[PDB]
């Protein structure tokens, strides 16, 4: 897609006004690059909140997953983008989505010590006992990393 | 510009539990996917 | 970071518990050496 590509580039770049015009012209919100990232993936990774919102209004798949099973929520949680985490969840993001390694948004937020994001994930039903492929929980991560504050949150 | 890249994390605990050395893992990964200059040989009188 | 050095995994005990580097050492950003200490008019200083 000509306009799908342009949209991928614009979502990544955070070019807000360019995303708008592209939405007006029917640029494919479910365009995917070679690694399976949608515009929503891109905007989530790079922390572009307004663009996330616009894409969701225009019927972006909130639980699109990449070629390794990661979702926009995974990326927003991992890279500390609280508002985007909230927006995604409000729009039905699977709070317990596992990637191909059995890693969840909670695992990722925990690993980077993003306290507020962990609480939001928990508030929306994040499974605190979910294990990755190595049998590890967000709690295990917090302990290994020596994050006392995050350990206390995860009882 | 920045481009997509494939981040692979070796799990140290599991490796130790299985008795697999980190050096073997990294050599195997790097030799196979990146290539490795081992040493020289002599091709019709020229070192290569 | 000190945090990353702290969680270097030294070994797993028979009972499955983990020995991390921070369990056998204190970890900090500090000097390559601690021999040379300067003052300027009585106050802490460095210099070239």
């Amino acid at each position: 897609s000509d306009l799908g590509k342009k949209l991928l580039e614009a979502a990544r770049a955070g070019r807000d006004d360019e995303v708008r015009i592209l939405m007006a012209n029917g640029a494919d919100v479910n365009a995917a690059d070679v690694v399976g990232w949608t515009p929503l993936h891109l905007a989530a990774y790079w922390g572009h909140l307004e663009i996330v919102e616009v894409l969701l209004k225009n019927g972006a798949d909130v639980n699109a997953y990449d070629t390794l099973g990661s979702t926009p929520l995974h990326l927003a949680a991992h890279f500390g983008h609280l508002e985007i985490v909230e927006v995604l969840l409000k729009n039905g993001a699977d709070v317990n989505a596992k990637d191909d390694n059995g890693i969840t948004p909670l695992h990722l937020a925990a690993n980077r010590g993003h306290l507020e994001i962990v609480e939001v994930l928990l508030k929306y039903g994040a499974d605190v006992n979910a294990q990755d492929k190595f049998g590890k929980t967000a709690f295990d991560i917090s302990i290994n990393n020596g994050n006392e504050d995050l350990a206390e949150i995860l009882q | 510009e920045d481009t997509p890249q494939f981040k692979i994390d070796i799990d140290q605990e599991k490796a130790q539990a299985l008795g697999v050395s980190i050096n073997d893992i990294n050599t195997t990964l790097g030799a196979a996917w990146g290539g490795s200059y081992v040493n020289d040989f002599i091709d019709r009188g020229r070192v290569k | 970071s000190t945090e990353e050095f702290g969680k270097i995994l030294l070994k797993v005990n028979q009972d499955g518990s983990r020995v991390l580097l921070r369990d056998v050492a204190k970890i900090e950003l500090g000097g390559e050496n601690y021999d040379i200490i300067a003052e300027f008019n009585g106050q802490p200083a460095s210099g070239l």
